[PDB]
């Protein structure tokens, strides 16, 4: 089979700038007697089947605007999007059709560049009704930050915890191009009564110091 | 015209079989090939077979040689993807595509809608909804946040809304996550002005169609 | 000089149900002969050839032995009752009452014909009329057609309007089985196996397994019934998804597609 490697894995581009994604191969995929490469560039949005975007590596189907191009020969190829708008955020794949493997690519997500912003942190003590179920969940939420990279560290009685927390991240918003993050910590009723203080710590580029939203049982 | 449509989603225990139909319409059914591809959740695309009408091969890669069986039908113009010996790593979405323009060509132009297949040992049950009490001393500015949390549901079509569509601005619903017991959890939050904390009512409602369960609850300030 | 030998056959271990067509009970008549299609299986013809209960086992295109070294795309099986004196009639290039009128074997039929006596199982006292043969037909039959229509005949210029009588006879009549007659009138079971080969992946093959493949050596190879000697190396050429083997000019096999992997290998004559 042919192993197709596509780089860079992810990129962020502002509005109205260039953007290039490169898709390499493992064996020379041209063909004498015809001189025709053998490649295809696709595009997938969430909750949508991939739709063909470029074929023959130098032609486009009907309906695709002129902002999308395609050039290259031999082993390495390129896309070179011309102008970036708000509706061009998707995942791109490259596929070859000269061998039985039908190998594709890896996927290169696109984002929109913007100025750095600071997050907002909010903690939620567990509800009284939840105590009857024997499970305690604590959630501290991060809102309206950029970039995605943010470090969340849970502390109970000034002790580090691991292996009992889950994280979830929302898709980039279409209004202000920002994110929200959720960090849920779960534990049993048995170990709730022998601890005193719980908190979560946030590390981010836009914050000079880790913001401490301390919480203690009994609202003391 | 020139379109393919498939069946609905399926959830089954390991060891069972799966049948998927790809009904075609618009073109001459016996002049083009047809391939099947699959997509794991969060991974890249794959390739798992090929078949042509008017009789022909059903070729597979090495890892799908003795497992998948791809039949053919005429008049009704349907294809099948009998799959056997399910495992836990098969939960995916399946697409059926055709070749187009003959020759040696792929051009997977008219993809189908794809069907979702889940393989698990859990059992269907209804979700549980709880509120998240705010902080009465949190006055960072003119805005605060509330939320309601859903727990222990399977399978995972779940629609959550706030105040029966009254509240739309400032809502956030996060994707579901997997637990150790094979049951999903999810949470929803809403940011509202803090000055009107004790003015209007707030209710979050959840619908789960598999279990045909509708649950309304109302998050309210704490003491 | 070659050093080793390599063979490669598909990853399949499903025994072919050859007993269903042979060991069943209710078999159709001659002019309504049944047809069964066989594919995607492995079969052993040695036990079929060595049966010792086979009155006539005659066949063409392949030798009775060595048949476990060939692969085909499809198999077709037919079965019918034929009276004892007319077993010879099921053969290429024969003119007769039943072959020309009910079922004619094509001249280029590359396959096998089996016939054996079953008088102890189908002969009935007083007359077995269950099995019937078409006696009266208007036109000759091209190879491999089935006629079911039983419309009345008009053998003269005066139409009978569907009433039997003068110049109008029923094409269908009973055999009249009786175990008290001679050898010639006795019945015989007849089964025809047909074979075909096209440019498509093989489905039904013979016994014996495969071995690991080697490269960069002069080796004797057998891929799906294709034998050769040479050096196997890696090449690059366009191969359509279904085409199996490609050849260079002057009818020399240059590249072969390896089963179980869909890899493409190049053959170079070792010198
Ligand atoms: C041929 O088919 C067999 C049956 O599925 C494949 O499985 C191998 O045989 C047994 C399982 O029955 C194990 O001991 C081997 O480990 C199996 N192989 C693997 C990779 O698990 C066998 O692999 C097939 N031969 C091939 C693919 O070359």
């Amino acid at each position: 089979d042919i192993v197709m490697t596509q780089s860079p894995d992810s990129l962020a581009v502002s509005l109205g700038e260039r953007a290039t994604i490169n898709c390499k191969s493992s064996r020379n995929v041209l063909y004498s007697s015809n001189n025709k490469n053998y490649l295809a560039w696709y595009q997938q949005k969430p909750g949508q089947p991939p739709k063909l975007l470029i074929y023959w590596a130098s032609a486009r189907e009907s309906g695709v605007p002129d902002r999308f191009s395609g050039s290259g020969s031999g082993t390495d190829f390129t896309l070179t999007i011309s102008s970036l708008q708000a509706e061009d955020v998707a995942v791109y794949y490259c596929q070859q059709y000269y061998n039985t493997p039908y190998t594709f690519g890896q996927g290169t997500k696109l984002e929109i560049k913007r100025t750095v912003a600071a997050p907002s942190v909010f903690i939620f003590p567990p509800s009284d009704e939840q105590l009857k179920s024997g499970t305690a969940s604590v959630v501290c939420l991060l809102n309206n930050f950029y970039p995605r990279e943010a470090k969340v560290q849970w502390k109970v009685d000034n002790a580090l915890q691991s292996g009992n927390s889950q994280e979830s991240v929302t898709e980039q918003d279409s209004k202000d191009s920002t994110y929200s993050l959720s960090s849920t910590l779960t534990l049993s009723k048995a170990d709730y009564e022998k601890h005193k203080v719980y908190a979560c710590e946030v590390t981010h580029q836009g914050l000079s110091s880790p913001v401490t939203k301390s919480f203690n049982r009994g609202e003391c | 015209q020139v379109q393919l449509v498939q069946s609905g989603a399926e959830v089954k225990k390991p060891g069972a079989s799966v049948k998927v139909s790809c009904k075609a319409s618009g073109y001459t059914f016996t002049s083009f090939y047809i391939h099947w591809v699959r997509q794991a959740p969060g991974q890249g695309l794959e390739w798992m077979g090929i078949i042509d009408p008017s009789g022909g091969s059903t070729s597979y890669p090495q890892k799908f040689q003795g497992r998948v069986t791809m039949t053919r039908d005429t008049s009704t113009s349907t294809v099948y993807m009998d799959l056997s010996s399910l495992r836990s790593e098969d939960t995916a979405v399946y697409y059926c595509t055709r070749d187009g323009s003959a020759g040696d060509n792929s051009w997977f132009d008219p993809w189908g809608q794809g069907t979702l297949v889940t393989v698990s040992s859990a059992s269907t049950k209804g979700p549980s909804v709880f509120p998240l009490a705010p902080s009465s001393k949190s006055t960072s500015g003119g805005t605060a946040a509330l939320g309601c949390l859903v727990k222990d549901y399977f399978p995972e079509p779940v629609t959550v809304s706030w105040n029966s569509g009254a509240l739309t601005s400032g809502v956030h619903t996060f994707p579901a996550v997997l637990q150790s017991s094979g049951l999903y959890s999810l949470s929803s939050v809403v940011t509202v002005p803090s000055s009107s904390l004790g003015t209007q009512t707030y209710i979050c409602n959840v619908n789960h169609k598999p279990s045909n369960t509708k649950v309304d609850k109302r998050v309210e300030p704490k003491s | 000089q070659p050093t080793e030998s390599i063979v490669r056959f598909p990853n399949i271990t499903n025994l072919c149900p050859f007993g269903e067509v042979f060991n069943a009970t209710r078999f159709a008549s001659v002019y309504a002969w049944n047809r069964k299609r066989i594919s995607n299986c492995v079969a052993d013809y040695s036990v079929l050839y060595n049966s010792a209960s086979f009155s006539t086992f005659k066949c063409y295109g392949v030798s009775p032995t060595k048949l476990n070294d060939l692969c085909f795309t499809n198999v077709y099986a037919d079965s019918f009752v034929i009276r004892g004196d007319e077993v010879r009639q099921i053969a290429p290039g024969q003119t007769g009452k039943i072959a020309d009128y009910n079922y004619k074997l094509p001249d280029d039929f590359t396959g096998c014909v089996i016939a054996w006596n079953s008088n102890n199982l189908d002969s009935k006292v007083g007359g077995n009329y269950n099995y019937l043969y078409r006696l009266f037909r208007k036109s000759n039959l091209k190879p491999f057609e089935r006629d079911i229509s039983t419309e009345i005949y008009q053998a003269g210029s005066t139409p009978c309007n569907g009433v039997e009588g003068f110049n109008c006879y029923f094409p269908l009549q009973s055999y009249g089985f009786q175990p008290t007659n001679g050898v010639g009138y006795q019945p015989y079971r007849v089964v025809v196996l047909s074979f075909e080969l096209l440019h498509a992946p093989a489905t039904v093959c013979g016994p014996k397994k495969s071995t690991n493949l080697v490269k960069n050596k002069c080796v004797n190879f057998n891929f799906n019934g294709l034998t050769g000697t040479g050096v196997l190396t890696e090449s690059n050429k366009k191969f359509l998804p279904f085409q199996q083997f490609g050849r260079d000019i002057a009818d020399t096999t240059d590249a072969v597609r390896d089963p179980q992997t869909l890899e493409i290998l190049d053959i170079t004559p070792c010198s």
